[PDB]
């Protein structure tokens, strides 16, 4: 209902976790499970690829289609495009359908 | 062939390949008898004209021809549209033509 692609098996949950480090136990044997651990934080690459199938337009109308264009009036930022302080944005939601077919 | 066969058949689409887009075109025309099967000199003399700079001389001719050399003759709004929309360049490779269908 949000919009999107229904499924019953979507794209799976990707789950990661750092491996605890204990930090240096007693020197006596205490059963309880270790509290004391090395502060750690983890940083990597994400890559992810995905493959779309289009579905191309065949339609025999003669005037021209409603099509989304950037406005070339002069403006201070660029839209979809980072500040001065290098802040990216993007200025409105850009939906998909402006081209026609009939019904 | 024959007076009661036609002679051709109206080609008007547009087809869009990966690197080619074929535009085809049909117009139905009339050609009517210019001059009265005769050529004539022309000159500004015989328009009244009397500017050096609009001066010239030449001939007008019982024949028509067939012009398409302009862009919306073969590209519909909307394939014009896809065109400079989608491509950084374009340019003409081959041409087909064809009458039929005549009718004195």
């Amino acid at each position: 209902l949000m919009g999107g692609f229904g499924m019953k098996h979507p794209p799976p949950q990707i789950l990661i976790k750092n491996t605890p480090v204990p930090a240096d136990p007693p020197t006596a044997f205490n059963k309880d499970k270790l509290n004391s651990f090395i502060t750690q934080y983890s940083t990597g690459q994400v890559s992810v690829e995905i493959e779309w199938e289009l579905q191309k337009e065949n339609s025999k109308r003669w005037n021209p289609e409603i099509q989304y264009t950037s406005n070339y009036y002069k403006s201070n930022n660029v839209e979809f495009a980072v500040n001065t302080e290098g802040v990216y944005s993007e200025p409105r939601p850009i939906g998909t359908r402006y081209l026609t077919r009939n019904l | 062939d024959g007076v009661g066969s036609s002679s051709g058949n109206w080609h008007c689409d547009s087809q869009w390949l990966g690197d080619r887009v074929i535009t085809t075109s049909t117009r139905t025309w009339a050609l009517p008898t210019y001059n009265n099967h005769l050529y004539k000199q022309i000159s500004n003399s015989t328009s009244g004209g009397s500017s050096n700079d609009n001066a010239y001389f030449g001939y007008s001719t019982p024949w028509g021809y067939f012009d398409f050399n302009r862009f919306h003759c073969h590209f519909s709004p909307r394939d014009w549209q896809r065109l400079i929309n989608n491509n950084w360049g374009f340019r003409p490779k081959r041409l087909n033509f064809k009458l039929f269908n005549i009718q004195v």
